[PDB]
RNA sequence: ACCAAAGCUAGCUCAACAUAAAUAAAAUAAAACAUUCACCUAACAUUAAAGUAUAGGAGAUAGAAAUUUUUAUCCUGACGCUAUAGAGAUAGUACCGUAAGGGAAAGAUGAAAGAAUAAAAUAAAAGUAAAAAAAAGCAAAGAUUACCCCUUCUACCUUUUGCAUAAUGGUUUAACCAGAAAAAAUCUAACAAAGAGAACUUUAGCUAGAUACCCCGAAACCA
């Protein structure tokens, strides 16, 4: 309907100075010079805020700050040395089913779902495993073979309730 | 490679005195032009003070150098400078139209 | 599936012909031109290209000294550090430009594509593309090409992309030969930039086929 | 019309390419200060690991490694700037200091002197041109005459509860001169369970663009 609009109607060719921005694309940058404003730039009158030198951030003004008066704990001991592992749903796998990806066991592999967008990349991830979380199991496809590190209960139970194969490695 | 140089017959295509003849009394390779005898007519200025009286001469001013061409020695009409060597064993300039030695 | 078809006439070029028929289904072309994506890619085109070159001197920079040009107070004059102060004639400025930098950016392939996309639909729309067979300059020389530009009525700026780069002297030698109007260009070095600086585009059957090939990978490639 | 402005040209910045010996500190930041401090002296390429593993009056802050990814020449200049800008430089001269050292200012007629061609002659300053009938004025406006008296009004700025204030700054004029940082967010677009030029994010996200944090000044310390 713009098509036919758009050629109905003889332009101006559309030269390089016809080029413009739809609304609201560029901000019309501010600039402190004016009377809308007056001399403190916004800054207001005198205190620290106006100089340059103004106190850093993270600072309550000289009172107990409060990450000080907070306990310790081991949450961030984790991070470091936990073993990772991700949580693969069932829906996720009938859906690479649904969309009309490879269907044979042989193929079928971490590689060839890496092939297919469907994986998590994990390269600040050491010692990374593979776990399959259950969701969306409801009389999904059947005949499919899984091969995953570690595969949980419910896991294996879905697949291999509708005939499927339970690779663990 | 150089155009023009002192004594020779000119030919002048442009300007007041196009088309006119002569040969160069002075060449300036410093404000780059030459002086062509009997041209260019301008007013001087010697005066005697103790004898009261002023002469005034016309004097030949100096023209540029790109409105004005050489004369070959043969076909006497203006022409373009070129560079040759001769069978002669020599290194001359020459005219573009005939092989006449300018030097 | 709304299948637009496009007229190409084959030109021999020689002279006062119009006629030519070939069928041609532009599937790259789009309902409403993008303003916004076109303007963007000019204004990334036109900032990748910036030198940045601009220098200053800060105070600290400058060859003089740090000094103190009299005492603070009893002089009579105001208080002074070092004349290379910006508040000295002698001195430079604080915000100059003289820190470097670079004014490019990475921009996403689909927007560039899509922005190449929509100008070629641009010139599409706007009767200014015509598609031939080939293309033919016998003689080879500027007047043939002013006189033909004359006579077959052509646009004021005709940017030619016909060549793989790789053959036929006779055209490129007195195309690229002291032509103002007419600009040269390869099928593979296709631009926007090229195409948004004339306002008249003319397109070879091969041409069109790599173009149209790498615009429905492209798309292809965008929408999957 | 007077002192005067206005008319050009040297000149350079930066990128790329070619080619007779011996652990330096401290000021400062942690609004004090004492352990501590990216940085600087010489060797130290890209992507990502990663602002992670750790270290630290466990305060401020400091901060890798294992490991990962990478690429062949040939293609030159300006969305850098002109006598207050760009180097200080028509020069390290003149001049200052015993010395080390510090460090300036400074050219324009015309194509040709062939010396009356130019074209404006308005910046602050005095000349052509002073106040003018017994009248008051932060300096004008409304009336009024082609001028004035009368009537109506407490300089500017800064600092402050409040200044015409006998609080602050300014002889006047010209010129120079002090808000350059995107994380999360709002917004404009690309695609969408995917975005993004082999790097990350992701129970509508992801990518790109566009929006907010200015200068001068010590007394002193160290080498």
């Amino acid at each position: 309907x713009x098509x036919x609009x758009x050629x109905x109607x003889x332009x101006x060719x559309v030269s390089l100075a016809n080029l413009k921005p739809n609304p609201g694309s560029r901000k019309p940058e501010r600039r402190p010079r004016g009377r809308r404003r007056g001399r403190k730039c916004g800054r207001g009158h005198k205190g620290e805020r106006q100089r340059g030198t103004r106190p850093r951030l993270g600072f309550e003004g000289g009172q107990t700050p409060f990450y000080l008066r907070i306990p310790k704990y081991g949450f961030n001991e984790g991070h470091s040395f936990r073993h990772q592992y991700q949580p693969l749903s069932l829906n996720r796998l009938q859906y690479l089913i649904d969309l009309g990806r490879v269907d044979p066991t042989q193929p079928i592999d971490l590689t060839q779902l890496v092939n297919g967008r469907g994986v998590t990349i994990q390269p600040s991830k050491r010692d990374y495993g593979v776990q399959l979380v259950e969701e969306g199991a409801d009389t999904f496809k059947a005949k499919v073979n899984i091969e995953v590190q570690m595969a949980s209960e419910l896991a294996i139970a879905a697949i291999e309730k509708n005939g499927g194969v339970v690779t663990t490695a | 490679d150089w155009h023009l140089f002192c004594g020779d017959k000119v030919e002048i295509l442009e300007g007041k005195d196009a088309g006119k003849q002569g040969k160069v009394v002075q060449v300036i390779r410093q404000r780059n032009w030459v002086v062509v005898e009997g041209l260019n007519t301008h007013y001087r200025y010697v005066g005697k003070t103790v004898d009261y009286r002023g002469t005034m001469i016309p004097s030949e001013a100096p023209l540029l150098h790109n409105q004005v061409k050489l004369v070959d020695p043969t076909d006497r009409k203006p022409t373009d400078v070129e560079w040759r060597f001769t069978e002669a064993g020599e290194r001359v300039r020459v005219s573009t139209r005939s092989g006449r030695i300018i030097p | 599936x709304x299948x637009x078809x496009x007229x190409x006439x084959x030109x021999x070029x020689x002279x006062x012909x119009x006629x030519g028929l070939t069928e041609l289904h532009p599937d790259v072309f789009s309902t409403a031109p993008r303003l916004d994506i076109l303007h963007q890619v000019a204004i990334w085109q036109k900032n990748f290209k910036r030198i940045s070159y601009a220098k200053t001197k800060t105070r600290a920079e400058v060859r003089g000294g740090g000094r103190k040009p009299w005492v603070q107070k009893g002089s009579g004059r105001a208080r002074h550090g070092s004349i290379r102060s910006p508040i000295w004639r002698g001195g430079g400025v604080a915000h100059g430009p003289r820190g470097p930098t670079s004014y490019y950016y990475m921009l996403p392939m689909k927007v560039r594509v899509q922005g190449l996309k929509v100008a070629l639909t641009v010139k599409l729309a706007q009767d200014d593309l015509h598609i031939v067979d080939s293309l033919e300059l016998p003689t080879a020389d500027p007047q043939y090409l002013i006189e033909l530009a004359r006579y077959r009525r052509w646009g004021d700026s005709v940017l030619l992309v016909d060549l793989e780069h790789e053959d036929m002297p006779q055209n490129v030698v007195a195309a690229t030969s002291g032509l103002k109007t007419f600009n040269l260009v390869p099928a593979v070095g296709l631009n926007v930039h090229s195409m948004l600086k004339h306002q008249t585009l003319v397109l070879t059957l091969p041409t069109v086929a790599f173009l149209e090939e790498k615009l429905x990978x492209x798309x292809x490639x965008x929408x999957x």
